[PDB]
């Protein structure tokens, strides 16, 4: 029985709208009484409405909140100028006739004008260029076609003022100012004919009507007064305004009446004609703001609707809300990872209705009955009537009799409710998800830490907000549409996103590492503690000393995984290719070659995996890492959301029980390089200093040979910086060579969990050339950096390279260099957030209403067909295999393998 | 032969005798000795319009900080009773004034102009000189430097500005015109003015002046200031051919105006149009007085050296359009000098002192027009004494100080006082800051210049936006004070220098400039400088004075302005330091002292232009025949908390400069004053310790007296997962043993306003009579006097004073204060106190424990952040083979990629420490190297790997990898989750949109912005975004009719909807909206925008 808001046509408002919408004319210019009681007639007139408590309006009444606010007007003696239409004001006056108020156009012109005019009128921009057109051409004439009178040029001034040159003497043409009043008179002869050739329609703008007569009162509501500290009852700037403009047009009136010398009429009109421009805008150029008793230029109406702050943005594009919630995060891999911990703090709080069935009516009694105090009570209980009550130990059990059918309980948080879970910035699409409840006693948010790089959050401090759908509606498309198991693939490149870090993978390693066994109890421990529900140990794999059994890793491992599950692939720990090469002839040969051989020919380097079987490799970044995690990728994409989470929930606790039952630690030692390693590492540097030694000597002496690059210096300088990243590279490749794969911070570097190579050979080796926006360091005193070197200096020390690492302590110079260096790259972020945060807002701007419709095109809100078919493809890269349309190589080999085993 | 432990001995005499904070002290001081006098000097003397009657100024005075009480007494005030009593420290200033009648002088008057607040232990201050038991008794922590103003009872510090270098010529490029630009910045009595000539494409020189529209010729300009022939011009350009040539070809093209006349004419036409013919003529004089280089002289005589000095501006742009000269980068500290605290106070004193002046002569003038000639001047000392209002002064002074508004356009000159420990207040007491806008990228300006080494801090700066703008001072680093310029100017002459107007700059002459203006020219640059660098070592002259020459140019530069950052350095001469062994030991034994020293021509401050042309040795044993200076001690380049961090050069700059910031936010004992002090908020550690490994210049400095962490046995394995991403584990029965157990205070205030009329407020229990009265359980513990009892508990919403307003906007308005809703303590103690306007003032303090709980943010100083993860019983946490169990663990994964190994050696050397039982120095470059703690503890019967053998709780067997284990200081921040921790179910709303507040104070909800709605849109969620945004915010009901669709105007009176513009009853609908866009409506229809409705049916 209600209606909707199908469309709205804008247009300029009347004199006589103005007239009959207002209910007072404000002519007092006070704003309040004694006590209250606002004066009658005033700006704070009970007529346009009431905002305090105690007192009721005249046309509509009821409390304040009741109100919704009325319109005044005020009728103003002369006309003035709006702000807004004054380059429109302009453009008419130079483009119509003065006697006649017509065009400057020929009526065969107009004809064609028209003809054009309607054809694709849709366009803007070209409508646009037409009424451009039509401007110039109108006037560029000089006498109207229509009658014989020479159209005298007309000027304009950026804070509203026209001053035609009307003709004078021996025709100087002198420049008489032009009044409101001669403007409004030359507007009103304008026919409704021609009107469209104009840019303007004949109903909801008339040209007349550009300039004012009377003016409306926004509604007391819309200018709120708030009570200082000391009752001052500071009104909005609005009504400081409207007052001066009251007392402004009054003493205009009076001077009018009195018949005094028009030269003060002119100047008050001028005064009037300024004061309502800083109504309607306060900042509009050409005219200086009007600030209030600190110097603070007033927020009038047009600033109150633009900016961040403004009324159209940040105001109902966003807001504050109810049902919300704001805390820390801290890690537990104990849940789900489609749960947030919540604290029992915040469930008492935030509530969700629940209306009373059949099927639940035991339970909401049973909470209405254990208060608002107990943990899984309620609060507030809406009978069916609407009236809605509190919960006090006073009233427990008498409401708690009352429900039944019909009614409505506001209870506390359960396990299972669904909720929202948002960190900001929010960047992408997956920065909100829906996970479900689960009550913890402390006062942190619990995250499962798979769950992290979707949201790229990390546990130093970042805070989360946490957001209650309150209808049926809303938790429905919030269970279905933003689970969060639902978004294990990145709708980016189509890969997974939610898998494992650091820990994961650097325990996989080490669970499933060649020589890698563990014992009876240490492999139920393991097996109870990831929470799969086997029964019974498989058969002993190796027989230790004292006949105990020994299983060995993979076995292990093998039992988290589906029975039917075929995947070769090369992870990152590959070293020697010609282990893989052969491992990959035995399975090229015939695709399913006998388990032994397999287990004769493994290598940490190729993953095989036979009918759930882990034959052969080490579990790496690549099975089920943040970026490409193949194996999580297979099983999400081949059996399900929920065997991917059941298997992602599985080996996360395996791996993290491996890792913290092993043992994982690094120390000072792990950068301890032998001897020969050093003596290597000192003679790369000095012979690279020798190099650039002998360029710069080779300059010196101008033997340089000027490379394509325009300048000598800047050759020079490429040359100098090539030397030393070589230099820099070969004692890396030197240091790596020289530590092996026992130690735990190259185990971390190489399986992708943490760091890479570079980290190494920096705290190992030499920290290198240090350079601001590609270049070396220069900027300091007159031809050097620092006092302590002789000017002139170009060697490799005395710009930037440090030959010392991190582990070897760095000298004042070369800490003063390095603190150069690293200050480019704080201020690089914090400009980069910026820039990408503009971005982004005009891109989203841009592309915000564009939808695949049922026929499988993309069409603009208009109409226009974007894309006959989306992506060329019409497949969603959320589901394509890594951008491919289809993995045809996969489907082949799963079939093949499937139906000939 | 000396060594870096000698040098650190004399160093350490340098913090010994002047302090931390002797920028602020020594300016402010200054300023007090002459500024005030300078300024009354400049203002001259009242010219009312009584006829023969006129007055002279004397002399100011300024005399001790004192309070005038709401009764008629006038009492001493101490620091502590500003603080608590929300006063202002502040003193009177006296001046004299001699009234001159009929050209005769009478006997000068003593008046009162008004009160200056005072800066804290300055010479004037009563806490000056004044021994430690003493400042106790007065109730003042001995350790406090001072330096900082109380403004109603808010200690206020000022900010150092970072501005150009005024009257001096920089050159720049602009090639989007291809203009070569020089700007000089002249200054005079507090004004601006930017002059600048410049040489555009058609190779002609235009000069820009304040006022003037547009761009004048040069020598029209140059005309205009006399010296009209031709060859003048030439001569004063320069003698270069090629300039003469250019300077010729500007004569050509500029012939048109060969008269001083004309040019007066003509820039009378320019700055004045289509006015009178005598009005130009004044208005253009006026502006070459007061607006072409004021610094010169505003006296019409001075044309002639501003037309010198124009030359010489014009002559360094051709030169630099030939290339002889390059671009001079504006960030060298040559170019920029620091504003300190009493050049900032002298210019807001002359802003308040011209108000001051005429408001004076505004009421003697009216006093005089509506009384008689007898009345005035049968008693002119009564009238002069009664015709003076200081609140004008001083509530623009007090304002200024307060708001940090500073007259001129210039905003946060003055910001609160950090107090949260002594590290934070220090730091804040040496903060630099740049005037430049903080939105816009200037890459240029936030990088690191190569001559802030010993200047700036390279670490020490703001993470966010702030990044490069903000900087604090290096430990050696000293702000110069001003000395008489004539003086100096004299000394010059007497040197041997020809002055400037008796010859010009022939190139085989060196120019010489004073504070950047040219004042002669010379034949032997390299023996002038020799003579005044040997006077300066003698100690004929001062030390401020600095002189450094150019070769390339040929020009010899004398600096003895304000303002200038400066380092000592170590004198050497032909390859000897003049600092011997004896020397250090006379400093050690306290014959000798810092000063001293400098007097003895042994250490002599450099700044940045001097350092021009020095060779500094960096260390004792790398001295050699072309070094003229030896560096200090290198480990002070570094800021006061960035000298924190032990073994600093180990660590990654960015993990460094976390640290540093993060050293500013940890808990501790800041100050002995946290008891009986009153601010808004406060953090004591219960159990703070000195940390084991330390750099020896916090003993110096004073911080180990007043640390701010503990001692931490620290393992680093992975433990559950619950350590993992920056998250660490802590242990249970440490934690109840009292590790890193806190107190938080708050202080709320109360005032019994006393409303115009004789309606007060009052302390009483509220009565359930009044409007406003909450709940009866809220006043459970208030004593009949109104206060809340000591020691008693409170839990949040509870009243702590009960107070009613009248009912003035038969009632009584409840306005108690009572504790923020969602927090909990105990109250500490209770203040009655009698506020400055007679009423009275009452503040209550609740302190609250707060033990470590999931969430608490802990960081080490080495930049490691990161939350307890979980806490863990001591059975459960694994423990060494030597009977060690670790305090807190950490992740092995936090390690690389931050590259922070100072961490693992500060670890190593705790051990260390701890087993040896002494304390590891630490410094930054001279500390303890790590191979000999290696050995150390190699030798004390561990590892030298420092990783030991532990056994797994929970099961019971050993590891089978031996795990790193040693003692790192942690530090507790105060970023607590007992704090951030927010909820929102229903709430109050906003008035004018009625949405819900903002804020966790007054139950605000958290904020769904745009892009949140992005995503939610991205989602494809409609219901789910209806319901996040209108549903749960801003419901509306509203009619419209269906023909125009205004907004119907319903009638309760009639009980029927109707058009008012319209006129229809027949059909009007109700259509759900939101109340913004209600509101857009009505916003829309307040300009003459007319909305049109369109209505239909789902
Ligand atoms: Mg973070
Ligand atoms: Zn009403
Ligand atoms: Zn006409
Ligand atoms: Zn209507």
């Amino acid at each position: 029985m209600k209606k909707v808001i199908g469309s709205i046509e804008f247009g300029i408002l009347s004199p006589q709208e103005i007239r009959k919408m207002s209910a007072v004319e404000v002519t007092v210019p006070d704003t309040y009484d004694d006590d209250g009681y606002p004066i009658e007639g005033g700006v704070m007139d009970k007529r346009m409405g009431v905002i305090d408590p105690g007192l009721r309006c005249e046309t509509c009444g009821g409390r304040a909140g009741e109100c919704p606010g009325h319109f005044g007007h005020i009728e103003l003696a002369r006309p003035v100028i709006h702000v807004g239409f004054a380059k429109t004001i302009y453009r008419i006056l130079e483009s119509t006739c003065r006697e006649c108020g017509r065009i400057k156009l020929t009526d065969e012109e107009i004809e064609e004008y028209m003809k054009k005019i309607e054809l694709a009128r849709n366009r803007r921009s070209e409508f646009n260029e037409i009424i451009k057109e039509i401007h110039k051409k109108a006037k560029e004439r000089m006498v109207c076609p229509h009658c014989g009178a020479p159209q005298y040029p007309i000027k304009f001034e950026k804070p509203t003022i026209y001053w035609e040159i009307r003709k004078d003497e021996q025709g100087n043409e002198y420049r008489h100012r032009l009044m409101p009043t001669e403007v409004r008179d030359w507007l009103e002869k304008i026919p409704d004919k021609d009107l469209p050739l104009l840019g303007l329609d004949p109903e909801k703008s008339r040209p007349e009507w550009m300039v004012l007569t009377v003016l409306p009162v926004p509604p007391v509501t819309a200018r709120p007064s708030i009570t200082l500290e000391t009752g001052i009852r500071a009104e909005d700037d609005l009504t400081h305004k409207l007052v001066d403009i009251i007392r402004i047009n009054n003493r205009l009136k009076q001077n009018i009446e009195a018949g005094a010398p028009q030269l003060i009429i002119e100047d008050l009109w001028d005064l009037l004609q300024y004061h309502v421009t800083t109504y309607i805008n306060n900042e509009a150029p050409g005219v200086p703001p009007a600030k209030h008793k600190s110097g603070r230029p007033l927020k009038t109406l047009a600033q109150r609707l633009k900016g961040k702050e403004g009324r159209f943005r940040g105001n109902l594009s966003g807001k504050r809300v109810n049902f919300s919630a704001r805390t820390v995060i801290s890690p537990d891999p104990m849940i789900s990872i489609n749960e947030v911990g919540v604290p029992v703090e915040v469930a008492m709080e935030l509530t969700v209705p629940e209306k009373v069935t059949e099927f639940n009516i035991e339970r909401l009694r049973k909470m209405v009955l254990n208060g608002p105090d107990k943990y899984p009570g309620a609060n507030y209980v809406i009978d069916p009537e609407g009236r809605r009550r509190r919960i006090m130990d006073s009233n427990k059990e008498t409401l708690a009799n009352q429900l039944d059918i019909g009614w409505t309980v506001e209870r506390h948080l359960m396990d299972g409710d669904i909720v929202l879970f948002n960190r900001q910035p929010s960047l992408h699409r997956m920065s909100i998800m829906a996970h479900r409840v689960r009550v913890m006693p402390y006062r942190t948010f619990r995250l499962n830490l798979a769950v992290c790089p979707p949201y790229n959050a990390d546990f130093d401090g970042d805070e989360m907000n946490l957001h209650v759908p309150q209808t049926e509606e809303a938790q429905a498309e919030a269970r279905i549409l933003m689970e969060v198991q639902n978004h294990i693939i990145s709708p980016r490149y189509g890969g997974p996103i939610i898998g494992g870090i650091q820990d994961h993978i650097s325990g996989g390693y080490l669970l499933t590492r060649e020589g890698a066994y563990f014992t009876r109890d240490e492999v139920e421990q393991m097996l109870m503690f990831a929470g799969v529900d086997i029964t019974e140990l498989p058969e002993p794999d190796k027989y230790d000393e004292n006949g105990n059994p020994l299983w060995s890793g993979k076995t292990i491992f093998s039992l988290l995984l589906p029975e039917d599950l075929t995947v070769w692939y090369r992870n990152k720990l590959c070293d020697e290719p010609e282990r893989c090469e052969a491992l990959e002839k035995l399975i090229e040969e015939k695709l399913m070659p006998d388990p032994e051989e397999v287990r004769k020919l493994a290598y940490d380097g190729f993953v095989y995996i036979q009918n759930g079987k882990l034959l052969s490799g080490a579990i790496d970044k690549k099975a089920y890492g943040r970026e490409d995690g193949i194996i999580l990728d297979l099983i999400v994409r081949e059996y399900g959301v929920e065997r991917a989470r059941q298997f992602l929930d599985q080996v996360t606790k395996l791996t993290i029980w491996v890792i913290t039952h092993k043992g994982f630690t690094t120390g000072i030692d792990d950068e301890d390089l032998p001897e020969e390693a050093r003596d290597r590492i000192r003679e790369i540097i000095r012979e690279a200093e020798e190099r650039v030694n002998k360029l710069i000597e080779a300059y010196k002496r101008g033997e340089l040979e000027p490379l394509p690059g325009k300048s000598l210096e800047d050759t020079l300088e490429s040359l100098i910086m090539a030397v030393l990243a070589e230099a820099r590279d070969n004692a890396g490749a030197v240091a790596e060579k020289y530590l092996g794969m026992d130690n735990h911070t190259v185990i971390m570097a190489k399986t992708g969990a943490r760091g890479k190579i570079l980290n190494i050979t920096q705290m190992a080796a030499l920290l290198g050339q240090q350079s601001i926006r590609g270049k070396r360091l220069y900027r300091g005193f007159r031809g050097r950096v620092l006092s302590h070197f002789k000017p002139g200096d170009l060697g490799a020390r005395a710009k930037g390279f440090v030959v010392n690492s991190y582990k070897s302590g760095l000298t004042p110079q070369e800490y003063f260099f390095h603190a150069m260096g690293g200050r480019e790259g704080l201020v690089d972020t914090a400009v980069r957030t910026a820039q990408s945060g503009y971005m982004q807002r005009r891109l989203i701007n841009a592309l915000q209403d564009l939808k695949v419709e049922y026929d499988g095109t993309v069409r603009s809100p208009e109409g226009i067909i974007v894309q006959f078919k989306y992506g060329e493809d019409g497949v969603d890269p959320m589901k394509s295999w890594r951008g491919k349309t289809v993995d045809v190589d996969r489907i082949i080999v799963r079939t093949l393998l499937k139906m000939r085993g | 032969d000396v060594t870096p432990d000698d040098l650190w001995i004399v160093m350490e005499s340098y913090w010994q005798e002047k302090g931390l904070v002797r920028q602020h002290l020594d300016s402010y001081n200054a300023f007090i000795e002459r500024g005030l006098q300078e300024v009354v000097n400049e203002f001259g003397g009242i010219k009312p319009d009584i006829p023969d009657f006129e007055v002279k100024f004397g002399k100011i005075r300024v005399g001790e900080p004192e309070f005038q009480e709401p009764h008629g007494q006038r009492k001493p005030l101490y620091p502590m009773d500003a603080r608590i009593r929300n006063l202002t420290y502040a003193a009177p200033l006296y001046l004299e004034m001699i009234p001159v009648i009929k050209g005769v002088e009478q006997d000068p008057v003593e008046v009162r102009i008004g009160e200056l607040p005072i800066m804290l232990k300055s010479k004037v201050c009563r806490l000056y000189g004044l021994s430690d038991e003493e400042l106790i008794k007065l109730g003042e922590d001995p350790k406090d430097p001072g330096g900082y103003f109380i403004i109603n009872g808010s200690e206020r510090v000022i900010v150092s500005i970072e501005d150009i270098a005024p009257n001096r010529t920089l050159v720049e490029k602009d090639e989007r015109q291809e203009k070569y630009i020089a700007k000089v910045f002249s200054y005079r009595h507090g004004y601006r003015a930017l002059v600048a000539v410049e040489r555009r494409k058609d190779g002609i020189l235009y000069v820009d002046i304040p006022n003037v529209p547009k761009p004048v010729k040069f020598v029209y300009v140059m005309r205009a200031l006399g010296l009209e022939r031709d060859k003048d011009i030439v001569e004063a350009v320069g003698n270069d051919p090629e300039v003469q040539q250019i300077m010729f070809d500007n004569l050509e093209d500029a012939s048109d105006i060969t008269t001083q006349q004309e040019a007066l004419e003509f820039i009378g036409k320019l700055v004045a149009p289509g006015q009178a013919r005598e009005y130009r003529l004044k208005r253009a004089e006026y502006v070459i007085d007061n607006n072409l280089l004021p610094h010169m002289g505003v006296s019409p005589e001075d044309r002639i050296k501003k037309a010198y000095y124009l030359g010489m501006m014009a002559l360094k742009v051709i030169e630099l359009s030939l290339g002889r000269r390059p671009e001079d980068d504006k960030d060298h500290y040559a170019n920029k000098r620091l504003r300190l605290a009493g050049d900032l106070l002298k210019d807001l004193f002359r802003v308040a002192f011209s108000q001051l002046v005429k408001d004076i002569q505004y009421q003697m003038t009216k006093t005089y027009q509506r009384k008689g000639d007898k009345y005035t001047f049968g008693n002119i000392h009564r009238f002069i004494r009664n015709s003076i209002r200081p609140d004008v002064l001083t509530e623009r002074i007090e304002h200024a100080l307060a708001t940090g508004a500073w007259p001129g356009g210039r905003t946060g000159v003055s910001q609160l006082l950090d107090r949260t420990n002594y590290m934070s207040t220090l730091s804040h007491l040496r903060r630099v800051t740049s005037p430049l806008d903080r939105e816009q990228p200037h890459f240029e300006a936030r990088d690191l210049h190569g001559t802030h080494w010993g200047r700036i801090c390279p670490t020490e700066t703001p993470e966010g936006p702030n990044c490069g703008l903000v900087k604090n001072l290096a430990l050696m680093a000293q702000i110069t004070t001003a000395v008489p310029e004539e003086e100096i100017r004299e000394y010059l002459m007497s040197l041997g220098i020809v002055p400037i107007e008796v010859r010009r700059p022939d190139p085989t002459l060196w120019r010489v400039y004073l504070n950047g203006v040219l004042i002669g020219t010379i034949e032997d640059g390299k023996a002038l400088v020799q003579r005044i660098r040997q006077d300066r070592r003698s100690g004929k002259i001062s030390d401020v004075i600095n002189v450094a020459y150019y070769e390339d140019v040929k020009e010899v530069y004398v600096n003895s302005d304000d303002g200038r950052v400066r380092r000592p350095l170590i004198i050497v001469e032909n390859g000897v330091p003049k600092l011997t062994k004896e020397h250090v030991q006379a400093v050690k034994e306290g014959r000798l002292k810092w000063s001293d020293l400098i007097k003895m021509g042994i250490i002599e401050y450099l700044d940045a232009e001097e350092e021009e042309n020095a060779y500094v040795a960096m260390w004792p044993w790398e001295v050699t025949e072309e070094h003229t200076h030896l560096e200090l001690m290198p480990a002070a380049i570094l800021g006061l908390p960035a000298s924190l961090v032990p073994y600093p050069e180990h660590n990654a700059a960015p993990r460094n400069t976390y640290g540093a910031g993060m050293a500013k936010q940890s808990l501790g004992l800041g100050w002995a004053n946290f008891r009986i002090r009153v601010d808004t908020r406060g953090h004591l550690l219960h159990y703070p310790q000195i940390p084991l490994v330390n750099s020896r210049i916090m003993k110096a400095v004073g911080y180990e007296d007043r640390p701010a962490g503990q001692n931490f046995v620290v393992a680093v394995l992975a433990y559950q997962g619950y350590n993992m991403e920056d998250a660490i584990i802590i242990n249970k029965a440490s934690i109840e043993r009292g590790l890193a157990r806190s107190t938080f205070f708050r202080t709320y205030e109360a005032e019994e306003k006393k409303y115009l009329g004789g309606q007060t407020d009052k302390f009483e229990i509220p009565d359930p009579t009044v409007r406003g009265y909450r709940g009866e359980k809220y006043y459970r513990n208030l004593d009949e006097d109104g206060l809340i009892f000591p020691e008693s508990k409170v839990e949040g919403k509870d009243v702590l004073v009960g107070r009613t307003s009248p009912p003035r906007f038969q009632e009584r308005r409840e306005t108690s204060v009572a504790v923020r809703p969602s927090e909990k303590g105990v109250v500490d103690k209770v203040i009655i106190t009698e506020t400055g306007d007679g009423t009275k003032l009452v503040k209550v303090t609740v302190r609250d424990l707060r033990i470590p709980e999931l969430g608490d943010k802990f960081a080490s100083r080495h930049g490691q952040k990161g939350v307890i993860g979980l806490i863990v019983p001591q059975e459960d946490m694994p423990w060494t083979e030597s009977g060690i169990v670790p305090d807190l663990i950490v992740n092995p994964h936090g390690i690389p990629s931050r590259m922070t190994v100072g961490q693992l050696i500060e670890a190593i050397g705790g051990k260390v420490a701890s087993l040896k039982g002494r304390r590891v120095d630490g410094t930054a470059f001279i500390g303890e190297p790590e191979e000999k703690l290696r050995k150390e503890l190699e030798e004390l019967g561990f590892k030298h790997t420092g990783r030991e053998i532990m056994y797994d709780g929970i099961t019971g067997k050993r590891l089978e990898a031996d795990i790193f284990i040693g003692v790192i200081y942690y530090q507790r921040l105060h970023h607590m989750v007992a704090d951030k921790i927010h909820a929102r179910s229903r709430g109050p709303v906003q008035v004018l949109t009625k949405q819900p507040t903002e804020g966790r104070a007054r139950e605000g909800g958290l904020r769904f912005g745009e892009m949140e709605r992005d995503v939610l849109v991205g989602h494809g969620a409609a219901m789910l975004l209806i319901e996040r945004l209108l549903e749960e915010s801003d419901k509306t009901e509203v009619w419209v009719c269906e023909n125009c669709g205004h907004i119907a105007l319903e009638d309760k009176r009639r009980r029927r909807v109707y058009c008012p513009v319209c006129g229809e009853e027949e059909r009007i609908s109700k259509v759900e909206m939101s109340y913004a866009f209600k509101l857009l409506l009505d916003e829309l229809k307040a300009m003459v925008i007319r909305p049109k409705l369109n209505l239909s049916e789902r």
